[PDB]
């Protein structure tokens, strides 16, 4: 019978290298001298030797940080044979989860937005929607919970906030009066989006509205 | 700069064919016989070249411009061509047969240097890369450390596997991650200067004196994991500790580590354990291995409710019943040991593993509702019925018993006895002090297959 315990590891995860995960044990080592081996994607198939073990230990090592948003989980079986060269086990499964790290700045669809507006739209009038997305556990954690926010508006006339948006949806709203195309026929905004619910990391990008009759 | 001396065929700079390859597709074009300027080779800047069974760099001395290097997991003995590439900041050249360092020597830019598992012993060539700060030679028969004791700046490294002098250390106070794994070290005094060490992994070396650990309060992770240790009196002080491992040691006094209430995975297999009182507040452990201690009474752990992987094989438990309001519990483990009745585990309704071989149980049906079982044992149990009178003629009720509730028909039965369900029976000429029986029934539970077998001894009053 198998002794392991259950393997979870963070990604980018400090050195040195390399760690310890668990001990992988046969309770049939008792009746002899055991040798231990791993199978699987991550180690023997590509990438190979990402998990190792030590022969005699049972030792299970990882050799180099691990990367979520690469390989989320890996399954590798362990082997259990003796100093006479039959096996003592049947391979037994092993499933390894990688736990994330908020290490993935949000991405907008577009690097430039465009939308219009008409002038003498009533306040409160949806104008456009920016969108970003995030690589990281919007499951398990808030790594990828972005707010929008609006850091600069392009001119500031005929008042620096003639939107809003939306810090949820992303939705840009006009919320003063006093458009005009003669004279300001376009606004470039920047947007920015973090996760973390704001409070993380971010990235920005740029959204052009046009003023129409 | 080095140059080649005009356009030249990728596999006549790069004669490893495998690297001529790779250098083909980083290089942009369709065959390794395609020439190349010195132009070309100087845009390449970082150069990732693990796992591709590559036996030589020759060629990598003209990517003048390299600042970081994957060569992990290859086949290189040479590194002759890494010598005057002093843009270099950070080398990964693990699971090698790199025996001389010396190429290494004036890469004074390098911050990152991965090198475990090769066949390096002198490691002078080290000594003035003082900017490093990630320095990794584990699986390796370095035996002088020496050349370490200027690397200012490392704050993660690892050596081995003959070091018995840590002195060089001394002046490493930047040191925050620390492997002396698989050494011959005995005396740890100098890591009292490792103020700022979080992690401190020291297994399977000849620490017997923890006290050096005092003052290193910023620990969350220790392994001593087989050492000579006994008086643990010290880990009292380390309350930051969440990962701790001390097994494969001759401990019996746990009461320095009630206090670590941060802990959640305790490992103390292999030592001289008979009192888990001092464990009972450690209620953040899920994860706590007893095994191969001389443990009997085991009513401290009920009070630790987040443990999902307990192991106790390997003790004298009689009485298992304190795991039973551990419902977390996934694999538990308690083969070798004096367990009779399972009925409390029917709780467990989450236990996938379940390891009870060489116990005294007779009875699988309190396991019948079990089904997430994936991993069983049940092998090899053994125990003595209470007394019957000694007669010519002399029945027992057989009592084994299936997860199914049908009694199981014994394998063999001594001194030429018989078996009509229910009854086991013997016609004796004359006075003997016992007789028994045996059976051996495979069984699954969920999905976790085992043989329920065992000896059962009667004797007989005269
Ligand atoms: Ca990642
Ligand atoms: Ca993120
Ligand atoms: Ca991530
Ligand atoms: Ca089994």
């Amino acid at each position: 019978d198998w002794v392991i315990p259950p393997i979870s590891s963070p990604e980018n995860e400090k050195g040195p290298f390399p760690k310890n995960l668990v001990q992988i044990k046969s309770n049939k080592d008792k009746e002899g001298k055991v040798f231990y081996s791993i199978t699987g994607q991550g180690a023997d198939t590509p990438p190979v030797g990402v998990f190792i073990i030590e022969r005699e230990t049972g030792w299970l090592k990882v050799t180099e940080p691990l990367d979520r948003e690469r390989i989320a989980t890996y399954t590798l079986f362990s082997h259990a044979v003796s100093s006479n060269g039959n096996a003592v086990e049947d391979p037994m499964e092993i499933l390894i989860t990688v736990t994330d790290q908020n290490d993935n700045k949000p991405e907008f669809t577009q690097e430039v937005f465009k939308g219009s507006v008409m002038e003498g739209a009533l306040p409160g009038t949806s104008v456009m929607e920016v969108t970003a997305t995030d690589a990281d556990d919007d499951v398990n954690t808030y790594n990828a919970a972005i707010a929008y926010t609006i850091l600069s508006q392009d001119p500031e006339l005929p008042d620096k906030n003639m939107f809003t948006i939306n810090r949820n949806t992303g939705v840009i709203s006009v919320v003063t009066t006093g458009l005009d195309r003669e004279s300001f026929p376009t606004y470039t905004l920047v947007v920015q989006a973090a996760d973390l619910q704001g409070e993380g990391l971010s990235t920005t990008a740029t959204a052009v509205i046009t003023v129409t009759d | 700069s080095a140059t080649i001396t005009q356009d030249t065929p990728i596999n006549q700079i790069f004669t490893d064919t495998a690297l001529a390859e790779k250098m083909k597709t980083v290089l942009g074009k369709t065959n390794v016989t395609d020439t190349v300027s010195q132009t070309d080779l100087d845009q390449v800047t970082t150069l990732q070249a693990d796992r591709l069974g590559i036996k030589s760099i020759d060629g990598v001395e003209y990517l003048n411009n390299l600042t970081q290097i994957n060569f992990s997991n290859n086949q290189l003995t040479d590194i002759t061509p890494l010598k005057n590439l002093t843009k270099l900041v950070d080398i990964l050249m693990n699971n090698n047969q790199i025996a001389d360092i010396t190429p290494l020597a004036n890469l004074t830019n390098l911050t990152g240097l991965t090198l475990f598992n090769n066949q390096i012993t002198d490691i002078d060539p080290l000594k003035n890369l003082t900017n490093l700060n990630r320095l990794e030679l584990s699986s390796n028969t370095i035996s002088d450390i020496s050349a370490l004791s200027g690397l200012t700046s490392l704050q993660q490294l690892s050596f081995g596997n003959q070091v018995t002098d840590l002195k060089p250390l001394a002046n490493l106070t930047t040191l925050e991650r620390l492997d002396i794994s698989s050494n011959k070290v005995s005396d740890i005094s100098v890591l009292a200067k490792l103020t700022n060490l979080e992690s401190l992994i020291a297994t399977n070396n000849q620490i017997s004196d923890i006290t050096p650990l005092g003052i290193l309060t910023n620990l969350d992770e220790l392994s001593l994991n087989g050492n000579q240790l006994k008086d643990i009196g010290t880990l009292a002080s380390l309350t930051n500790l969440t990962d701790l491992d001390l097994a494969n040691n001759q401990i019996s006094n746990l009461a320095p580590l009630s206090g670590l209430t941060k802990l959640t995975e305790l490992k103390l297999g292999a030592n001289q354990i008979s009192n888990i009182s001092p464990l009972a507040g450690l209620t953040a452990l899920t994860n706590l291995e007893l095994n191969e201690n001389q443990l009997e009474d085991i009513s401290p752990i009920s009070n630790l409710k987040n443990l999902t992987y307990l192991t106790l094989y390997f003790n004298n438990i009689s009485d298992i019943s304190p795991v039973s309001s551990l419902t977390k519990l996934q694999r538990l483990f308690f083969y070798n040991n004096k367990v009779s009745d399972v009925s409390s585990l029917a709780n467990l309704t989450n236990i996938n593993w379940l390891s009870a071989g060489h116990n005294q149980i007779s009875d699988l049906t309190p396991l019948a509702n079990l089904t997430r079982i994936t991993q069983l044992g049940l092998n090899d149990q053994a125990w003595t019925n209470a007394p019957v009178n000694y007669k010519a003629n002399v029945s027992i009720p057989n009592t084994v018993k299936n997860v199914t509730g049908a009694l199981i028909a014994p394998a063999t039965i001594s001194d030429g006895g018989s078996y009509t369900e229910p009854d086991i029976t013997w016609n004796l000429p004359s006075y003997t002090n016992e007789v028994s029986y045996t059976f051996s029934q495979p069984v699954t539970i969920g999905k976790g297959t085992t043989t329920f077998s065992g000896t059962v001894t009667q004797p007989l009053k005269a």
